[PDB]
RNA sequence: AGAUGGUAAGGGCCCACGGUGGAUGCCUCGGCACCCGAGCCGAUGAAGGACGUGGCUACCUGCGAUAAGCCAGGGGGAGCCGGUAGCGGGCGUGGAUCCCUGGAUGUCCGAAUGGGGGAACCCGGCCGGCGGGAACGCCGGUCACCGCGCUUUUGCGCGGGGGGAACCUGGGGAACUGAAACAUCUCAGUACCCAGAGGAGAGGAAAGAGAAAUCGACUCCCUGAGUAGCGGCGAGCGAAAGGGGACCAGCCUAAACCGUCCGGCUUGUCCGGGCGGGGUCGUGGGGCCCUCGGACACCGAAUCCCCAGCCUAGCCGAAGCUGUUGGGAAGCAGCGCCAGAGAGGGUGAAAGCCCCGUAGGCGAAAGGUGGGGGGAUAGGUGAGGGUACCCGAGUACCCCGUGGUUCGUGGAGCCAUGGGGGAAUCUGGGCGGACCACCGCCUAAGGCUAAGUACUCCGGGUGACCGAUAGCGCACCAGUACCGUGAGGGAAAGGUGAAAAGAACCCCGGGAGGGGAGUGAAAUAGAGCCUGAAACCGUGGGCUUACAAGCAGUCACGGCCCCGCAAGGGGUUGUGGCGUGCCUAUUGAAGCAUGAGCCGGCGACUCACGGUCGUGGGCGAGCUUAAGCCGUUGAGGCGGAGGCGUAGGGAAACCGAGUCCGAACAGGGCGCAAGCGGGCCGCACGCGGCCCGCAAAGUCCGCGGCCGUGGACCCGAAACCGGGCG
RNA sequence: GCUGGGGCUAGGAGUGAAAAGCUAACCGAGCCCGGAGAUAGCUGGUUCUCCCCGAAAUGACUUUAGGGUCAGCCUCAGGCG
RNA sequence: GGUGGAGCCUGGGAGUGAGGGCGCGAGCGAUAACGUCCGCGUCCGAGCGCGGGAACAACCGAGACCGCCAGCUAAGGCCCC
RNA sequence: GGGGAUGACCCCAGGCGGUAGGGGAGCGUUCCCGAUGCCGAUGAAGGCCGACCCGCGAGGGCGGCUGGAGGUAAGGGAAGUGCGAAUGCCGGCAUGAGUAACGAUAAAGAGGGUGAGAAUCCCUCUCGCCGUAAGCCCAAGGGUUCCUACGCAAUGGUCGUCAGCGUAGGGUUAGGCGGGACCUAAGGUGAAGCCGAAAGGCGUAGCCGAAGGGCAGCCGGUUAAUAUUCCGGCCCUUCCCG
RNA sequence: AAGCCUCUAAGCACAACCUGCGGGAACCCGUACCGCAAACCGACACAGGUGGGCGGGUGCAAGAGCACUCAGGCGCGCGGG
RNA sequence: CGAGGGACCCGGUGAAAUUGAACUGGCCGUGAAGAUGCGGCCUACCCGUGGCAGGACGAAAAGACCCCGUGGAGCUUUACU
């Protein structure tokens, strides 16, 4: 029951992956296993013929996840991006008077 | 628990300072009839010999 | 005439690579123990289940025909429609999902309770409704028993039945063991069976204790103390007083006297009962009468009200970047930042500054607790004299038979009594251990009482606690599969990867199974997949065996092969020589005495309380803490109740460097002083005793040997008893 | 006489045309749990290494001879010399 | 005389109390037993470590700390294994 | 015993077989102080080797291969601390061994079909067996084992395309059949009542209790699976209403 | 013992009961398959055991015995030399 | 002597108790007194298939006979209570 660091849509910047930072728009959250899935890893998954969705035979489909705890995000004209405040009347996220 | 002391050796033996044990001498209290006065007044607490290594055992806790 | 090489159906040794096999290494979602918070549920239907509910549902879980749920409120703020995938659908800033509280429904069984019943089924009575509704079915209320109050009988309200891991009280109650048999005794009033109540229970305000004219309810811990005592005086069992502490609360009622009503009736002047005032005592108290008077002032709940606070949801909460190896940085290198936060966990690896939280501070609409703190009420408040009316009836007391206290019949008290006899009401009684007198303590024959104490189903934190043969029987869909009619017994079974990115696609093959290709840091990391040992089964290479005999080995010579520049080394035995497996039990085993098919894992001399001896320390005629109290919650002090020894004899009285045996200074047994480091020359060589070894002299702690009680180095009976199942 | 169905009888007890048979495949006193980790002077087992010394199977006694208490034999530590 | 894992005293700690063979002094036996029970000594047990006796614990020699492709000897042998 | 630089380093003398035992000195494993530290992707624990180095040793270092994230000095402590034996236990794999058996001596043979694969599956022609059953109908008992379709992961004492084996979908239709709304026997429960420390045990009336009594159904067809139930004919019973 | 036949008590005799004539209602459970075996009980597709009924024909005097064979099933789930 | 089901061969599935490792000859002696393993001599190329059971003091059951245990039970009596 952990919520998370971050929102649905808010832009969120990535620091330890295979990529080493790309901005991307985080779609989707995912707090059950704890993992965003938001624009960078792509992925060469195997897929059956036997639906068929593709209908020639096809190896690459929808996406692959990123675990939560790499990614951080920014606000939206800083290049501060690292911390968390809230409470202003409001569960708002404000750091160094960045908006959400 | 802690050990409890033998009231028959309590009540039969005396264990003196320095280690000794004191008891009387046998053959005085049934019958004393055909018994000289040496006999009946030679009764005069014998000593114990490499028993009271296993006789102050029992005399333990209030010695 | 002669002779070495040589053949390997097959074997053996070594080396390399595989398969079966799942030990070791590493992690935890797990249980184990300690600490506290908290501790009953339930006829307004408990604990627990059967059945059913998801669009499709096998199971677990949550729920109950309103059925992975509905309504109200609070938290929470962006993802959801449980584990849990898959097809197919719709929800959310107009606050979804989730958590907590109060509600509603809650089929059927289960105390089951309309009745029957072989539990999860069947059949009803009365009153209303529905189906065309008379006959048939369904739905919503009520209909079991017992004890009380009202109701003169009818009936209406209040409780109880059953379950609960452990604990407690009362009524019954063993046997094996120990005495190296064994019947009294111990085990033991323990296990076990029944009853009721509780968050504790029991007990509790002296007819007490026991020697001091003393203490002053009760419970628990440490002492006293393994002491006094009991015991075939054997085994062994075992206090109490007092003290230091935790806690501290004391009360209610019958009786004598009085008012109402009812009952018997001689309706007299009295008896019997329920209510209202009146009394709760040992300094004797109290009823009635007289005097002192003034309470209209004070105390005060264990009852009630309110509230601080706690719990059932939670929230805020400081501080970082760049480059390199690599797939991955958190590592490493540079410059920094915060700290009331450098605990932990996750983050492709090893992070105070990536995240959740620890430091610290906020948070209650609603429901429980509220022992803490403020208020109210019930209830209590006094002295002298007279009277001797009352102070707990088959009761005290006596006798016989009994249980408990250490008390087993002993001199046998006291506490309750199964039976027999059997009173008194303060000039009456009980106790101070047969009993008598004196002197002291207390009022029995009625009842209630929080606090301190035991235990953990459950909640969380900790651990020189464990890591899937461990740990609870179960870390996993376990008290399940399975066995047994049943009581009951009772398992094994964790691990891919950072991310399933779970191998699209081609080919062989019926499929399975793979070979390629691809994802992947790794695919001997391939789906019960981390590391993957040994026994076991094979494949390939070197050596040697078809005339040699041995618990199978060791030594020597030589041949062959492989390393090393060489020296040298490693595998094999053709021959020579020498050679009776391991352990136990034994006078004696290679033994034709026992155990072992092989490998991996589990396992056997500890611990509590004490005694003796030795050793390392501290102090020394002194040493020394226990229970408990005060402190951060990995920190210590306070706390001389107590214990050992300093003087010992004697059975005790009693005495004391002496005691006892005894008339005795005869004599003897117990102890006694005999001097270790010893400048001690104080100036008298009697040296009195000194710098001075921490010792004659002992205590506290540690570490070892041994011992007693506890199961006590482990495994293993034939049997006995209690409760039940057949 | 045989047998189906519904029942009753049980552990020092039941039943038995009587063997001490049967009582859930084993009955001179069942089965399950608890006391109970009962007891066993009676078998077996008891796990790393090195060094120093080194036994005894004897004597005196026990409802006792296959086990015991003391002495004898051994070792360690402290003293005598 | 004898300085030796000789003795004596105290304390701690076990084990042993089924022994057996050989020579002598004996008993019972049958002057039989690798038979039973004592004493005097040794050995095995505990030295199944070594050499000889063909093999074998007590018959003989000898008391194994380890190593060497060194000698001398004890008992027993010198025709070959 | 000595040189006594007290040397805990070297000389001299003696000794060094050993069970039950007595004593002394060390090694290894789990955890803890040291540890808010050190080592570790340039690779930790563990596994397989070493003809390497040190140590009289339990062992410890160092080198190579695999492995993928932990280990921990030096100096000490607490033990659930060292295994080859217990007709020990648990799990795996052997020997027995390609050996016995393959389950009544009722009996099989042949031609086609399906299928990759047929002595074993389906059809056809012969032969044999039971036929007071080795046939049919019920009650017990068992609980979907019944039928169809698709398959051989596992099972069938061989194979198997088959299956009483797995997956999915269907299938049990009652006023008259058997039970309850009817009754009762043995026996059980049990108002009243009796007895017993409690749990409880007897027990009248009444209740439960059956392959016992009573009660209204026969024939034929239908499906792959239901039949005295569904349907066709035909006959009855109970209760209520006018 | 109940259904049913008959006589009555309280009660009712505008009720109640019986026979006809027409119209309605008839409830809950079992129902498949094996059921003398491969599906029951025996750890097994086990040569064992399992209650009731039909259980034919021909010949042996008879008969549920014997021999064969109708309807019905079966060749026994390892075979070939 | 003959017949069938096994035994024997082949195709398929394929256990079991036992088991220290074994490269397991005979005789004569020794050894705990009944030797494949010890000593001497003789025989024997290695490995199998079918059969006999003389040996491995072969297997099963920790002797079921006897003795001991101050073991436990069943039964008896003028043994005790
Ligand atoms: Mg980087
Ligand atoms: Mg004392
Ligand atoms: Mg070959
Ligand atoms: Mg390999
Ligand atoms: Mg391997
Ligand atoms: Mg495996
Ligand atoms: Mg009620
Ligand atoms: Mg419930
Ligand atoms: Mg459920
Ligand atoms: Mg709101
Ligand atoms: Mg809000
Ligand atoms: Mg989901
Ligand atoms: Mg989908
Ligand atoms: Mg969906
Ligand atoms: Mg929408
Ligand atoms: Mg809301
Ligand atoms: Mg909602
Ligand atoms: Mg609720
Ligand atoms: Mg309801
Ligand atoms: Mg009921
Ligand atoms: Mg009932
Ligand atoms: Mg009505
Ligand atoms: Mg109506
Ligand atoms: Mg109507
Ligand atoms: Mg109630
Ligand atoms: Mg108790
Ligand atoms: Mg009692
Ligand atoms: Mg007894
Ligand atoms: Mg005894
Ligand atoms: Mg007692
Ligand atoms: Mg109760
Ligand atoms: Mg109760
Ligand atoms: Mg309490
Ligand atoms: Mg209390
Ligand atoms: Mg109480
Ligand atoms: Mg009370
Ligand atoms: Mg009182
Ligand atoms: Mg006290
Ligand atoms: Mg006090
Ligand atoms: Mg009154
Ligand atoms: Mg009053
Ligand atoms: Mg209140
Ligand atoms: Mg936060
Ligand atoms: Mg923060
Ligand atoms: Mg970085
Ligand atoms: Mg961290
Ligand atoms: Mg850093
Ligand atoms: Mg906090
Ligand atoms: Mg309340
Ligand atoms: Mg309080
Ligand atoms: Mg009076
Ligand atoms: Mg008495
Ligand atoms: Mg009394
Ligand atoms: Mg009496
Ligand atoms: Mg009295
Ligand atoms: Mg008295
Ligand atoms: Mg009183
Ligand atoms: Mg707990
Ligand atoms: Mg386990
Ligand atoms: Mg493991
Ligand atoms: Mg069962
Ligand atoms: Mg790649
Ligand atoms: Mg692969
Ligand atoms: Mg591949
Ligand atoms: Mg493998
Ligand atoms: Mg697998
Ligand atoms: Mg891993
Ligand atoms: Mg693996
Ligand atoms: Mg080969
Ligand atoms: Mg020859
Ligand atoms: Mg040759
Ligand atoms: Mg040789
Ligand atoms: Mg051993
Ligand atoms: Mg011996
Ligand atoms: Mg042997
Ligand atoms: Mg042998
Ligand atoms: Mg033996
Ligand atoms: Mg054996
Ligand atoms: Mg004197
Ligand atoms: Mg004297
Ligand atoms: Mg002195
Ligand atoms: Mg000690
Ligand atoms: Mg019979
Ligand atoms: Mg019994
Ligand atoms: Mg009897
Ligand atoms: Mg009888
Ligand atoms: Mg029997
Ligand atoms: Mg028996
Ligand atoms: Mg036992
Ligand atoms: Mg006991
Ligand atoms: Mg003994
Ligand atoms: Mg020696
Ligand atoms: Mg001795
Ligand atoms: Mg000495
Ligand atoms: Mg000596
Ligand atoms: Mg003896
Ligand atoms: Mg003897
Ligand atoms: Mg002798
Ligand atoms: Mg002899
Ligand atoms: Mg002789
Ligand atoms: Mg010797
Ligand atoms: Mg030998
Ligand atoms: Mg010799
Ligand atoms: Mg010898
Ligand atoms: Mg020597
Ligand atoms: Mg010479
Ligand atoms: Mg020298
Ligand atoms: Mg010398
Ligand atoms: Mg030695
Ligand atoms: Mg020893
Ligand atoms: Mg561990
Ligand atoms: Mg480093
Ligand atoms: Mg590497
Ligand atoms: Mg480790
Ligand atoms: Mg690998
Ligand atoms: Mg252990
Ligand atoms: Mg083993
Ligand atoms: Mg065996
Ligand atoms: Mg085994
Ligand atoms: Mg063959
Ligand atoms: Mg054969
Ligand atoms: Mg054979
Ligand atoms: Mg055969
Ligand atoms: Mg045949
Ligand atoms: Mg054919
Ligand atoms: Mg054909
Ligand atoms: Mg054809
Ligand atoms: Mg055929
Ligand atoms: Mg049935
Ligand atoms: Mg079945
Ligand atoms: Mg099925
Ligand atoms: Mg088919
Ligand atoms: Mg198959
Ligand atoms: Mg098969
Ligand atoms: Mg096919
Ligand atoms: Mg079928
Ligand atoms: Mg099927
Ligand atoms: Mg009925
Ligand atoms: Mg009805
Ligand atoms: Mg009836
Ligand atoms: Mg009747
Ligand atoms: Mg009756
Ligand atoms: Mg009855
Ligand atoms: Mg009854
Ligand atoms: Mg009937
Ligand atoms: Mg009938
Ligand atoms: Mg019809
Ligand atoms: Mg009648
Ligand atoms: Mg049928
Ligand atoms: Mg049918
Ligand atoms: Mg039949
Ligand atoms: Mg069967
Ligand atoms: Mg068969
Ligand atoms: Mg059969
Ligand atoms: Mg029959
Ligand atoms: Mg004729
Ligand atoms: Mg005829
Ligand atoms: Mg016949
Ligand atoms: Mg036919
Ligand atoms: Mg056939
Ligand atoms: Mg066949
Ligand atoms: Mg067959
Ligand atoms: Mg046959
Ligand atoms: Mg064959
Ligand atoms: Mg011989
Ligand atoms: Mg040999
Ligand atoms: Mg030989
Ligand atoms: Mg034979």
């Amino acid at each position: 029951r952990v919520k998370m660091h971050v929102k649905k849509g808010d832009t969120v910047l990535v620091a330890s992956g295979k990529y080493k930072g790309r901005v991307g728009k985080v779609k989707e959250v995912l707090p059950k296993k704890y993992a965003v899935i938001v624009e960078g890893v792509n992925i060469v998954k195997k897929a059956v013929r036997v639906s068929p969705k593709y209908p020639q035979g096809g190896f690459i489909e929808k996406e692959a996840p990123l675990h939560a705890s790499k990614v951080r995000p920014i606000c939206p004209a800083c290049g501060k991006p690292t911390r968390v405040r809230k409470k202003f009347l409001e569960n708002g996220k404000k750091i160094r008077v960045c908006a959400k | 628990p802690k050990m409890k002391t033998h009231k028959g050796a309590k009540k039969r033996v005396k264990i003196t300072a320095s280690g000794k044990v004191v008891a009387m001498k046998t053959g005085k209290r049934h019958l004393n009839w055909q018994k000289s006065g040496k006999e009946i007044r030679q009764k005069g607490r014998k000593f114990v010999l490499a028993k009271p290594e296993a006789e102050r055992i029992k005399l333990l806790l209030p010695y």
